[PDB]
């Protein structure tokens, strides 16, 4: 795995053409995140 | 020693996270290539995923990071899909769940988007879609996301296409 960029513990990804997208972000340790919620669901087909 | 306790759809904490679920559904560039075309789920369980020994692996990392930034975690709830759930809430998260060829290196990648999370269940852009019926956009197939405790820390900031 590679590492945070120096003095940073995560990358953050920040959508610059898709007005609408969210942010996405990366970690380099397993240890940074929790797998609280396990979410079963299916998509559903639009109208 | 993980053990999952099934949430009502009457608690509020069921509630939140189906809302946090619903509402970062978007539409994606590939116009439903990867995760399928939908803009809603059916939520059918959530699950509070319990793990003495990983929660306390990540308490203890959260410290370190906060103490490294000015007491401050920058701690997010993220969603994360991978066709290696089941060793995730079992195992914990390392480097066999990593994207190697991800736009910003090798390390686990987590989405504020639920649909962005969803185009990664079945695989790197969506692989060859459900087990059973070889289908990206299946309608049918029960599929599993995680919502998770992410600690950023002090997070390098990458404007991008
Ligand atoms: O949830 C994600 C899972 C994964 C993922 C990638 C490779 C293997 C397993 C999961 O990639 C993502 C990339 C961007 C993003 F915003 C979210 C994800
Ligand atoms: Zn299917």
């Amino acid at each position: 795995m590679a590492h945070s960029p120096p003095g940073h513990h995560s990358v953050t990804g920040r959508p610059s053409v898709n007005g609408l997208a969210l942010a996405e972000y990366v970690i380099y340790r397993g240890e940074q995140a929790y797998p609280e919620y396990l979410i079963t669901y299916q998509i559903m087909r639009p109208e | 020693g993980t053990i999952l306790i099934d949430l009502s759809p009457d608690d509020k904490e069921f509630q939140s996270v189906e809302e946090e679920m619903q509402s970062t559904v978007r539409e994606h560039r590939d116009g439903g290539h990867a995760g399928g075309i939908f803009n809603r789920y059916n939520i059918l369980k959530i699950q509070k995923v319990c793990n003495k020994k990983l929660w306390e692996r990540y308490t203890h990392r959260r410290k370190e990071v906060s103490e490294e930034n000015h007491n401050h975690a920058n701690e997010r709830m993220l969603f994360h899909g991978s066709p290696f759930v089941n060793a995730i809430i079992h195992k914990g998260f390392d480097e066999r769940h990593a994207y190697i060829g991800g736009m910003f290196g090798a390390g686990i990648y987590f989405a504020e988007n639920s649909s962005k999370s969803n185009q990664y269940v079945y695989g790197i852009g969506g692989g060859t879609g459900c087990p059973v019926h070889k289908d990206r956009s299946c309608y049918i197939c029960h599929r599993q996301l995680l919502f998770c405790r992410v600690t950023l820390g002090k997070s390098f900031l990458q404007f991008s296409a």
